[PDB]
RNA sequence: GGACGCCCUGCGGCCGCUCAAAAGACCUGAACCCGGCCGGCCGCCGGCCCGCCGGCCCCGUCUCGAAACACGGACCGAGGAG
RNA sequence: GAGGCCCGCCGCGGUGCUGACGCGCAGAUCGCUCGUCGGAGCCGGGCAUGGGGGCGAAAGACUCAUCGAACCGCCUGGUAG
RNA sequence: GCAGAGGCCCCGGGGGCGAAGGCGGCGCGCAGGCCCCGCCGGACCGGCCUCUGGUGCAGAUCUCGGCAGCAGUAGCCGCUACUCCGCGCCCCGGAGGACUGAGGGGGAGACGGGUUCCGCGGCGCCUGCAUCUGGCCGCGGGUGACUCGGGCCUAAGCGGCGG
RNA sequence: GACCGCAGCAGGACUCCGGGGUCAGCAGCCUCUAGCGCGGGAGCGAACGCGGCUCAGGGAAGUCGGCAAGCCGGCUCCGUA
RNA sequence: GAAUGGACCAACGAGGAUCCCACUGUCCCGAGCCGCGCCUCCGCGAGCCUCCAGCCUCGGGAACGGGCGAGGGCCGGCCAGC
RNA sequence: GAGACCACCCGGCGCGGCGCUCCUGUACGGCGCAGAGCCCUGCGAUCGCCUGAGGGACGCGCCUGCAGAGCGCGG
């Protein structure tokens, strides 16, 4: 994991990317009322490619 | 600001597909001055960042200052 | 607060373990102000923070004891638990000679 | 034994990223993704599982050629055939 | 549609509380032997029951509930102190007495806790670790406390 | 999508507010199940003013024969088979 | 200063208590006790051998908690006096 | 009895002057069941004739969803251990007493995870007690190489080769 | 101390550096450095269980079997079928 | 019963037996003690089971019933054990 | 004196002292014409004396001292 391929580094930078909650504004724009991105992911719990 | 003030070096996020002598060359080109040594890390989130030190006549706080840093 | 900042920075610029440590039981808000190395210096110049000896163990009873084992007293044969070959090699012995 | 202190020793990735299909399926020693087909010019499709055929099929991504192609036909492409032909 | 005790023209003030995180059974207790009492003495009661000078009587659930000596004249051997229930009634039972003296300009004294109500509620549902890989349940059992105070029966 | 006032260390509560209605994180809101209060002490069937007398084994099921120390069935709702 | 030598540490195995555990710490653990410990030793990484096949100091053992023939999907809503 | 279809319901069937549904109480029918009244509800609904069927449940170690009694019960039994005082939390600081005991409950790498790292704030969740704690939540950052490792060489092996 | 076992699972999982005393020891027992006070607290001092400790006189009569415990044990010198 | 090997045991063995010494709560014959759990409280809080129902004696009966026939017992609610 | 919890038997408790008695076995220290010896006139395991001492106690007696009996709940 030290010694990461820059690749797997990429794929794994999206994820942290996109492990972010719904914008608050965003909810307001789009009346969502729903509010939880459900895609986000947590390290312990997460099996990020398996 | 410290690296700025004392290391004479002013970090800019780059293209990941950037080398080196291309940002030396980018950052002379775009800003007028002189670029001594590059250093650069691809973030965890991806992009990457390259510590620019400006040549030591040049100083990085005046062209930081043109930049708006 | 949590001075736990302050006690890992000091521990580095102090270069002992957390452990060693001591900081003021008074002048505890100046402590809790600092978060930097520098202002965590300016503290141990002050005194406020101050870092404990070594205090490792005495050998005092021990230097006695092979001081009188020099002289012999303490090595009889209740005292001896190993082989004399094991205690003092014969081979040493031989090649000694 | 059989169990939890031999799941102990599972610390290796027998699977990886496919480049034709992205999913876990490239197994790293044979080179071969158990999905995809990679290296395969073919891709790996079987009639057993209609659902691993719907998985990944086409109309499950953008489409964005055939889709403009398809709307241009129903457009202005059949009048540059009849020019051509 | 949350309370119980519907008013009859008593002019009685009333407090209440939801989704209480304390235990419902050591909850319905404590607010069981406070019903009848001066507030002033519930007050002194449930300070009593902290200090463990006086005793929650357990009339409903008390199967496992140890007998005690402080138990002796409430009716039942089994009593306890619960102390997250009382600090829970106490806030309703002050609020509750607090509503109805600026609300009718009632007296504290004159004032006795005349009704209550606690319902079992939703809880928090924790899972549980067993043997053989299974997972059970540590749901918690929060619940739903009304607290009324008014003049005394008759 | 909750006016104002009253309170609370606060949390939160009480008044009420908007609305046709809280319909208040939501339409209706069953059963099981449970808490308050009031009434009784109680299963079913029959008789009577109504707590007494009389009768009454747990169904479904294969089976010669099941209350069976045969088997399935905690409970309730929905779905469920010419 | 020899040895598939002996005692004994980590290690590697796993004898007995027919101990604890058995709605566990744990879908094979925990405690003592024990076999061994320079060797047909032990351990990590890479690699090869694939299902009536492999591999086996052989126990029909082992092959991802699955083995006198793995798992996944499909035939298949197989058939059942 | 159920659900739909084709007709009917004499001025064109019953409905916000309250439909269906729900709840309690009658009445009627040997019974399946029907009908009315009150209350909740808030927009649809039938009688009769002909037609159609995925048309009626107490069971299937029945499926799915809720959920009871057990029951405040079983349990929260490893790794020696905490105490006093102070914004006083199992936070933190000082002071006592301990423990892991250099094949460490020490300091580092390989792999595997993939941001868990750090600072600031916070406790709605989680921390199987608590929390003012934190690996938790929010926000803003963080990995710099001519000399280290990859890359490069070959090993066991694997791919390629007119064919 | 974040990996893999449903879990912040008395379960596993590769290495590198390795102070002092007692000692033949990298054993056991304490300690320097460093780390640190583990899915919780009190009260009581029942039976019973578990992990121990001791027991007069006898000594396996117990039991399927001495199971379990206990005895023995380090070094030096004798003395060995 | 003789390389489906016969006979033979030096050295070995967490192999299977017999005895002797030594040794001890194995036992005669149990007793006291120390921690921890238990128990009581505070804060958390399950699983499993369940037609109902949970006192007996006899008789009949699918020949061994809580429920049936006949007697005899029985406030009701819990707790620690078992 | 009784106990898992309760209950039971008793209650101005109880805490800290002082005696008595008993347990262990002669305290620290000082001293000595004790001490094998040694090398220094110092060291030294020990020994005697003060010292049936000291330390201890959950048993008995006493208090010289702080205390101690609810305006708590029922009723």
């Amino acid at each position: 994991t030290a010694n990461k391929t820059l690749s797997r580094k990429l794929r794994l930078a999206k994820k942290t990317k996109t492990n972010k909650n719904i914008p608050r504004w965003v909810i307001a724009k789009d009346h969502l009322k729903k509010t939880w991105n459900y895609k986000r992911h947590h390290w312990r719990r997460s099996h990020l490619k398996l | 600001t410290t690296q700025i003030e004392k290391n004479n070096t002013i970090v800019f996020i780059v293209d990941r597909r950037a080398s080196k002598p291309e940002i030396r060359k980018a950052f002379e080109t775009v800003f007028e001055t002189k670029v001594a040594r590059v250093n650069t890390l691809i973030t965890p989130l991806g992009l990457k960042k390259a510590f620019i030190r400006l040549a030591p006549d040049v100083q990085a706080m005046d062209v930081a200052s043109k930049m708006g840093l | 607060a949590n001075l736990r900042l302050q006690k890992r920075l000091a521990a580095d610029v102090l270069k002992c373990g957390k452990r060693r440590v001591r900081f003021n039981p008074a002048h505890e808000k100046y402590i809790e102000q600092a978060s930097s190395r520098e202002a965590i210096r300016s503290l141990i110049e002050s005194k406020i923070i101050a870092k404990l000896d070594i205090k490792g163990s005495s050998r005092g009873r021990i230097r006695a004891r092979h001081a009188a084992k020099r002289l012999g007293r303490h090595s009889g044969h209740g005292k001896r638990r190993g082989t004399r070959e094991a205690r003092m090699p014969s081979k040493t012995l031989w090649i000694q000679r | 034994s059989k169990g939890t202190a031999s799941f102990g020793k599972r610390h290796t990735r027998i699977h990886g990223s496919c480049r034709r299909c992205g999913k876990h399926s490239f197994h790293l020693q044979k080179h071969e993704c158990a999905s995809c087909g990679y290296p395969s010019a073919k891709m790996r499709r079987y009639n057993w599982s209609y659902k691993s055929l719907r998985r990944r099929t086409q109309g499950t991504g953008s489409m964005s050629h055939m889709r403009k192609v398809y709307r241009a036909y129903n457009s202005g492409t059949l009048k540059a055939n009849a020019r051509k032909y | 549609v949350k309370y119980a005790f519907k008013s009859d023209n008593l002019l009685v003030g009333k407090s209440r509380r939801d989704g209480v995180k304390a235990s419902f059974k050591n909850t319905y207790s404590t607010c069981r032997a406070i019903k009848g009492m001066g507030v002033k003495r519930a007050f002194a009661y449930l300070d009593n029951v902290l200090n463990h000078k006086e005793i929650v009587p357990f009339f409903k659930f008390y199967k496992g509930v140890g007998r005690h000596s402080q138990a002796r004249g409430s009716g039942t051997d089994k009593g306890r102190w619960p102390e997250k229930s009382v600090v829970v009634v106490k806030d309703i039972l002050k609020q509750a007495v607090s509503n109805a003296k600026h609300a009718h300009k009632k007296e504290e004294d004159e004032l006795y806790v005349i009704s209550y109500c606690v319902n079992r509620a939703r809880g928090r549902r924790r899972r549980t670790f067993r043997a053989h890989g299974r997972i059970s349940k540590y749901e918690s059992q929060p619940c739903h406390v009304e607290l009324i105070v008014g003049p005394k029966p008759l």
